[PDB]
């Protein structure tokens, strides 16, 4: 028909019960309560397999000694004894563990896609018919990537621990939410004020969700009008750099004394009648941007909001982009939900669903929306799954309709005012010493605070345990320091680190296990380019060699607090310039290794292969 | 009104195999079906009277676009005299008689999921009289021997006893047991009581009554065909024969 | 690499599937030949000196007798137009005009129902794709005559890919410089200033010199079948008329400057061969309307 | 210095030399009197509900009654219209036609065979050539509106000259900006975003000073002797269809969008005046073409 | 072992099961008769200038009087024949066709509607097995006239076992060189060039000598019971047009180059018998469709 | 790189272009017409014994 998006039930929109095209209709996980209930148990499940709470409080004694050993500045300590910060360490490490092996994948692919730059080429210039989904999984194929499939069943069962989404009520379980001192300023009452964080900060964990989003799915956006690989590698940077950065946004909202608002959508309070309307508001807690959709019959409608500057009678901000007339005073029951996508990707089904508005039944528009946004489950039509990705890379792309660098940057401006507001308040009706406690000015951004990032090690070579930091790119300027805790049964030992670049790696050689040992010093620019031994880089790889290994950390630190923050990169910025990240791969022994050959050496010195000993 | 005056079996089946479905499907737009609204009776009461719309009232309401839609609007059609907006059916569909909806496969109409509880529930079967209830029931029977559904058919007869005392009795594909059938399926008609010009309550009598006047006025108007005066004027194709048989029956 | 694109030919909206029988064509034909003799019936009525030749024509065209002081809007006739017309446009616009009123007004007068009988020349250009190397640019302006504007910023000279489509005729290329075309992989002539192509040829290629920019006007003929009755000056009026009275107005639909660019969309979209017959009995109704109108201007 | 003309002025081939007598020019204009009756035909055939009035215009037209399983195409004089047509265009296309033929099918209808009763008026604009100096880019785009953008580097404002010919009776310029205009050897007058001028005047000069782009619209009017049936609809119609059915594809042939270039091109030819008597009577060959196809498609 | 088999045997679709009872098969005849009709009054109107033959022939097709400036479609039952033919192809393709409108078209002509009258021989060569030892090779092509080319690359003479089914009647096997066949378990003539077989008497063994390729050409002949009026000429006719018209685009059928192989295909599957009766309703509907597009194209 | 092509589709050579208008081709017509008769004429003949 001239419809190029077909309804599975036909224009009769009737489908009969127990046939295949009833049995492969979307299903309203939001609406059915059933659904939703099934969802929140498993997402609860997989994050209390992963992360343990009798196991993040037994660590929190060792983790405080850690903190206290980087010799931080007076106002830039990190007291993990105060319940507060302790709380927004939890949040924060897990958040940053989950970007930055994110980051991580993202390297290896574009290793792999430099590596096959021709056979890629020829799939990107040769065949265009196929849909966005067809060509990741050629692509993905040419490659020889560890992941191979672009479905979101495979993508689940190679998604592995660590980018678990953090479920934020299992947090804030068992903590102490009231306490009153009644004008004691004691040191006992002083101690056991500091053992118990206040409502505002419950209320803020039991309405928190991250979103990780796995190259695996960047790529089909990144494919879908790509014609060189140069170009597919730069769409996929800049569809990462806007992720980090509203990533760094969402852990902000926790650190500003406010209670950061919950998505929610509104159905007519009698089921089964005539009538049929639905309303969806997503308040998404990793960006700048809402998103307000409403279904009215057949007719879509949208509107985006800003969530900065707005007064206390809306929750609603200013509209940055209309697609209709949405009224959100209607009356009916209120389901809160999590959403699981980023503004961006429900912004990208929501265009395609209004271009296919008449094309589909309403149950297929609201199933398909409610799997994708509860899920992050695409549609299973392909027509409507491509304009999806093709909506994706325009709001992503230097031609989009949102100028993501202004609202981003208003973002930032707005929670540092309502900090300052919400601090100054507090400090009045309490005094600092409370205002401190509960409002700590030390975490600020995600990537500006002083974070540890526990680390897996898969890899042994000859009895010592692999574990790969990658070092940048970095969203901030500034002077920062990196320093390794390493946990070993053994009573004597000896670890080694490595930091590649470029053009040679640098071989450290230490002794001392417990306390944190610096071990690398950098300058970056305004740019995010760092000058590494005379070459400039934007990232670099840190592994560390340890026999018979318990447990390694990574601390990062920047020396001032409240780091300035450098532009995020756009496409044009990814393309100008190219760095290699093909050394990233290749390893050391420690076990054969001599006193010459620690230090900084370049690859010329070494032979093919061998890069541990530096005879040519 | 014309179909509300049928009386027999036989005249009724005749009228749906010479009626098309558009005159079922009606192009106003008319309310939501089940409200609670308040309507002026000023015959009776000064205040509002209260009132419950519904689907087999004799105005037109809004239907929904699906096949259930489509066939809830024919029964509305032959129990209250008017159906229900449910527009862009198609030509196809629309011009083929309502006999050949209900009964043929060759219309490209796929309606053997259909369930008649429900479809009982939606009409109000409740509210119907005994003539209503009886016209809705020969809809049903004719829809089940289109899908093979007799056993289905016989089962809800029997869940229902009001129902199967009133069943009529014909098999729908045999005319022998049309012409027996001597159910009375008339709603208006010329009639024995005193019939005055005055309104009713609720807003299914109040309608009925406006039918049952008009029929009179219809009756005794120039448009009304009078068999005994002006028979030999009546076109051969369609004069009333003894034996008159419905296309393969 | 960047494609450039006209801009009529982006995303034709579905045109309805109601009103396409043979019974709704002859309404459309009649209605046509009805409408025409409204403004016929003006200057018979000034010859004569007097209003017997319009009471006829009305009273055909409405079934009631004209009647001072009440405006005078066509009516059953005029009711049944406009709302066919709406149907066509899109396929969500309802369709709100019983068979038995279509079959009724059909039979005031007899006419031939048919719709293929003649054909009628379009002159907008189809321009699909326009595929350019990185160092140029391309820009595609208007769409009875395309201006493809080309500028070459880089070292070398680059080859341009044009993309007629299949559905043209001919197409004829004037450059304000004179350039060089060629098929895929046929060499390359002399320069000239014109060209004839089929577009069914092939993909064309253009080099594109380094300096001033070229700049290369096009134009096109595609062969549509219409009724005998088809005329373009009428159509075109009706258009517009149908357009300023709303009866276009409705929710996700595309909208057009002429008749000439929305059939030519609709031929080039996906199932074209039958969204233009639909497109074509549209513009029979168009035509009616504007004779209607302009005589019974409400 | 450079040198800027327009694209459809360039190189017009020869006109043919045959069927330009005055019992030719009969025969084609009873071909069109022929042909408008044949259309005309069909709106009388809906009006008395049968094919009579058809069959009498295809019997005078064809002479033959139509069977209704022949494909009705025109018969002898269809044939000799289309051949006709072939000559006009070139000189290289041969006269298949006999002229005993012509002379039979003239004596049809009663018709005069003059091409020289009424005028009709042209809207190309004839750009013969731009000058301009060295540091300035002038380019010329389109035949009905011509743009000439200009765009100066140089730190000096700079003297462009226009050449209009000498055959346009009046041509209007319109500017984005007002701008500075005069004849050759003439004070310059302030800036007017409007000049109506008279190609005979002579060369005119124009200040392109330095800065943004400036961009002249031109339009002209052009008359020229045509027979008082030539209607410019049609024949535009019919220059499309003839150009659609490879009536013109003969070698070394120019090629025009509109019969308007065509005509335009051949007056500004040395032979001009010659080639444009030839030029009308293909003109209303084209006419009737347009009016007998549309009626028997084939 | 390797094994080789006709392409055109390959995976049989199944067919409609509606429009198959005496009824039905009565409208198919009376089309054919009628449609025959058609194309002889042709011939019939050129012997005597009246068209009369032609409208009497139409009028009974179509139930309307054919029209100068109105297509000639066929009518309603042009409509009926092109649905019904959809119905044979395949078992999805939707029956759409009134039971009411087949009873009335079949009164128009007092026709027996009976199948099984006469016969055909169809010419298709069903090999449906080719049995081959592991150092030879077996190549199958054509469908007419099948062409087996072997080569044995062996140290030894190898047995090709044939197995042509049960259907067929005869099969004559022609070799470029001589050869030598038996049947299973029998002693083995004399090398000659051409075999008559009995394709119920059992698979058979050729020799295959170490050396040149041997090339055995088959060909079959098969007894089909079809109406009297079967025509295998017209039929093929209609096949094709059939394709190219897009009657048989259904999903999930397979496609085949002629009607012979069609109908040879569905009888070597199971419940074969049944399903040619079916198909031999097809040809006649065929045979039907290709006299009435020929007369009335579009 | 190899192209194969049809022996059939090879160099077209140029038909005439004669005898192609209107009075041309209805002989040709005419001829088909009588030649037609006069092959049933031998049949009609053996019916006839004439």
């Amino acid at each position: 028909s001239q419809n190029s998006i077909i309804s599975l039930t036909g224009n009769d929109r009737t489908v009969a019960d127990g046939t295949f095209n009833s049995m492969i209709m979307p299903r309203a996980v939001i609406a059915n309560e059933r659904e939703h209930f099934m969802k929140t148990r498993i997402d609860k499940i997989e994050h209390d397999l992963n992360r343990s709470a009798k196991q993040e409080m037994m660590d929190r004694q060792s983790l405080a000694e850690d903190y206290n050993a980087l010799n931080l500045a007076v106002g830039q300590e990190i007291k993990l004894d105060i319940a507060t910060q302790h709380q927004l360490n939890r949040l924060g490490s897990a958040m940053y563990k989950a970007d930055h092996e994110r980051e991580t994948e993202l390297t290896d692919l574009i290793n792999r896609i430099r590596e096959n730059e021709v056979t890629v080429n020829g799939i990107l210039e040769n065949q265009k018919a196929i849909t966005a989904a067809e060509r990741a999984d050629l692509l993905l194929e040419v490659v020889a990537s560890t992941a191979k499939s672009v479905s979101a069943a495979g993508r689940a069962a190679a998604d592995g621990s660590g980018v678990v989404p953090v479920f934020g009520p299992s947090v804030a379980n068992g903590i102490k939410v009231g306490i009153d001192i009644a004008d004691s300023v004691a040191e006992a009452a002083i101690a056991v004020k500091e053992s118990g964080i206040i409502t505002q900060l419950n209320d803020v964990y039991h309405a928190f969700q991250s979103v990780h989003v796995a190259p695996n799915d960047v790529i089909k956006p990144a494919a879908v009008v790509a014609g060189t690989s140069t170009e597919l590698i730069g769409n996929l940077q800049a569809i990462y750099s806007r992720l980090r950065s509203h990533s760094d946004i969402g852990f902000k909202k926790a650190t500003v004394g406010d209670v950061i608002p919950n998505s929610y959508m509104i159905k007519p309070v009698n089921s089964t009648e005539y009538a049929s309307w639905q309303l969806y508001v997503i308040h998404p807690v990793q960006g700048s941007l809402g998103l307000v959709v409403q279904l009215m019959g057949d007719a879509l409608t949208y509107n985006v909001f800003a969530q900065y500057g707005n007064t206390s009678a809306s929750e609603f901000g200013k509209t940055v982009l209309t697609g209709g007339a949405t009224n959100t005073a209607l009356e009916g029951t209120k389901v809160k939900f999590q959403t699981k996508v980023t503004a961006q990707q429900a912004l990208a089904l929501t265009m395609a669903l209004k271009d296919a508005a008449s094309m589909l039944s309403q149950g297929e528009l609201i199933g398909y929306f409610e799997q994708y946004i509860n899920l992050a489950l695409e549609p299973d039509n392909l027509s409507l799954q491509d304009n999806m990705h093709k909506y994706h890379h325009l709001l992503t792309s230097q031609n989009s309709p949102i100028d993501w660098n202004y609202h981003d940057e208003e973002m930032h401006k707005w929670l540092d005012s309502r900090k300052t507001t919400n601090y100054d308040a507090m400090q009045k009706k309490d005094g600092t010493v409370i205002a401190d406690i509960h409002i700590p000015k030390v975490f600020n951004d995600l990537r500006n605070t002083t974070l540890h990032c526990k680390l897996e090690g898969k890899q042994t070579i000859a009895g010592y345990t692999v574990y790969e930091y990658l070092i940048g790119p970095w969203a901030h300027y500034g002077d920062i320091d990196y320093s390794v805790v390493v946990d070993t049964l053994n009573e004597e030992t000896k670890w080694y680190c490595e930091v590649i670049g470029i053009d040679g790696h640098l071989l450290i050689e230490k002794s001392v296990q417990h306390k944190p040992e610096k071990i690398l010093e950098l300058t970056v620019n305004d740019s995010g380019v760092t000058s590494f031994n005379g070459r400039n880089h934007d990232r670099l790889k840190l592994k560390v060699y340890v026999k018979d290994s318990l447990s390694v950390k990574v601390f990062r630190n920047w020396i001032g607090i409240n780091a300035p923050r450098v532009k995020t990169k756009m496409f044009n910025d990814h393309i100008g310039v190219k760095y290699d990240y093909s050394h990233f791969d290749k390893n050391i022994s420690p076990a054969h290794l001599t006193l010459t050959d620690l230090g900084w050496h370049t690859w010329d010195q070494y032979n093919a292969g061998n890069w541990t000993n530096i005879k040519p | 009104m014309d179909v509300l005056s049928k009386g027999s079996l036989k005249e009724l089946l005749a009228h749906l195999e010479k009626t098309p479905l558009e005159e079922a499907i009606s192009y106003r737009i008319g309310t939501v079906p089940y409200q609670n609204v308040l309507i002026s009776r000023n015959e009776y009461y000064n205040q509002l009277y209260p009132d419950t719309t519904s689907l087999i009232d004799g105005v037109s309401r809004e239907g929904q676009r699906n096949v259930n839609g489509l066939i809830m609007s024919i029964i509305s059609y032959v129990v209250s005299g008017s159906g229900h907006y449910i527009p862009n059916i198609g030509f196809m569909l629309l011009r083929r008689s309502i006999l050949d909806i209900l009964t043929k496969h060759d219309t490209g109409l796929v309606t053997n999921n259909l369930n008649y509880g429900i479809i009982a529930r939606n009409l109000t079967v409740s509210k119907m009289n005994c003539e209503q209830r009886k016209r809705m029931l020969i809809c049903f029977k004719l829809l089940a021997y289109k899908d093979g559904n007799q056993n289905d058919y016989e089962i809800y007869l029997n869940q229902n006893i009001p129902l199967k005392q009133i069943a009529p009795n014909f098999i729908p594909g045999d005319m022998r047991t049309v012409i027996h059938n001597q159910d009375q399926l008339a709603i208006v008609g010329i009639p024995a009581y005193r019939l005055t010009q005055s309104t009713e309550l609720s807003i299914r009598d109040d309608n009925a009554k406006s039918y049952k006047l008009g029929y009179v006025d219809w009756y005794n108007s120039n448009s009304f065909l009078r068999e005994r005066s002006e028979f030999n004027l009546i076109r051969l194709k369609d004069r009333d024969t003894k034996y008159g048989k419905l296309n393969g029956w | 690499a960047n494609r450039a694109t006209s801009a009529f030919l982006d995303n034709p909206h579905p045109v309805g599937v109601n009103y396409v029988d043979e019974g709704s064509r002859q309404f459309v034909a009649v209605a046509e030949l009805l409408a025409s003799k409204l403004i016929d019936s003006s200057r018979e009525s000034d010859e004569s000196n007097s209003d017997v030749p319009f009471v006829q024509a009305y009273s055909k065209f409405a079934d009631d007798n004209p009647r001072h002081l009440r405006v005078k809007t066509g009516g059953k006739m005029a009711n049944a137009l406009t709302n066919v017309i709406r149907s066509y446009y899109s396929i969500n616009a309802p369709a709100i005009v019983p068979q038995v009123e279509i079959d009724r007004l059909a039979s005031k007068a007899t006419v031939s129902g048919d719709m293929y009988n003649s054909y009628a020349i379009f002159n907008s250009v189809p321009i699909v794709e326009v595929l350019s190397p990185a160092r140029t640019t391309v820009s595609i302006v208007g769409s009875d005559r395309a201006d493809v504007t080309m500028l070459n910023t880089g070292a070398g000279a680059a080859n341009i890919t044009f993309n007629f489509g299949q559905i043209a005729e001919t197409v004829i290329l004037k450059g304000s410089v004179p350039f060089q075309l060629a098929r895929l992989n046929q060499p390359m002539p002399a320069a000239r200033f014109t060209y004839k192509l089929r577009p069914l040829d092939g993909p064309f290629i253009v080099v594109l010199p380094v300096g001033n920019p070229l700049v290369i006007s096009a134009t096109a003929a595609t062969r549509i079948q219409v009724p005998l009755a088809f005329n373009k000056a009428l159509v075109e009026s009706g258009f517009q008329t149908a357009m300023n009275d709303g009866l276009f107005d409705i929710q996700n639909v595309n909208y057009y400057s002429s008749f000439d660019e929305f059939i030519i969309s609709q031929y080039h979209a996906q199932d074209g061969i039958n969204r233009v017959s639909t497109c074509v009995i549209l513009g029979l109704a168009l035509q009616a309307y504007d004779q209607m109108r302009r005589a019974l201007p409400v």
